C-alpha cells in the first residue's frame, strides 16, 4: 500500500559468426588438373617400359 | 506458413481487413515442421533433416 510504492516496480534468435578467427582471399588459381593426369600418365610409361623388359627377355 | 501444434485438429487463421481487387483464389497444403527450413535465415542450426 506505501512506503515502496514511491518509486516503481524466448526461443531461438539464432545467431552465424561466433568466435572463430578472420578470413582472406587471392586469384591466382588451379594448375592442379593437369598433374592428375602428369601421375597416371607417368604411371603407364612405368608400366610400358617394366613390359619392354619382358617383349626383351621373350626373345 | 502457420503452425499447427502437435495432436492439434483445428487450425484457425485471419487476415485482417484488406482490399481484394485482382485476387485469384487460394492454394494450401501441409508440412512437416522438421522437413521445412526457416527462410529467414543464413543458416538454421534447428534444420536437423535433409
Amino acid at each position: 500500500a506505501a512506503a515502496a510504492m514511491t518509486a516503481t516496480r524466448m526461443p531461438s534468435s539464432g545467431s552465424s559468426p561466433s568466435v572463430p578467427s578472420s578470413i582472406i582471399a587471392e586469384e591466382k588459381l588451379l594448375a592442379l588438373l593437369a598433374e592428375l593426369e602428369a601421375l597416371s600418365r607417368q604411371l603407364a610409361a612405368l608400366t610400358q617400359q617394366v613390359s619392354e623388359l619382358r617383349e626383351q627377355q621373350q626373345q | 506458413l502457420y503452425p499447427i501444434p502437435a495432436k492439434a485438429t483445428n487450425v484457425p487463421i485471419s487476415i485482417p481487413s484488406r482490399n481484394w481487387a485482382a485476387f485469384r483464389g487460394w492454394s494450401f497444403t501441409r508440412l512437416k515442421t522438421k522437413e521445412t527450413p526457416s527462410l529467414g535465415s543464413g543458416f538454421d542450426p534447428y534444420f536437423v533433416y535433409s
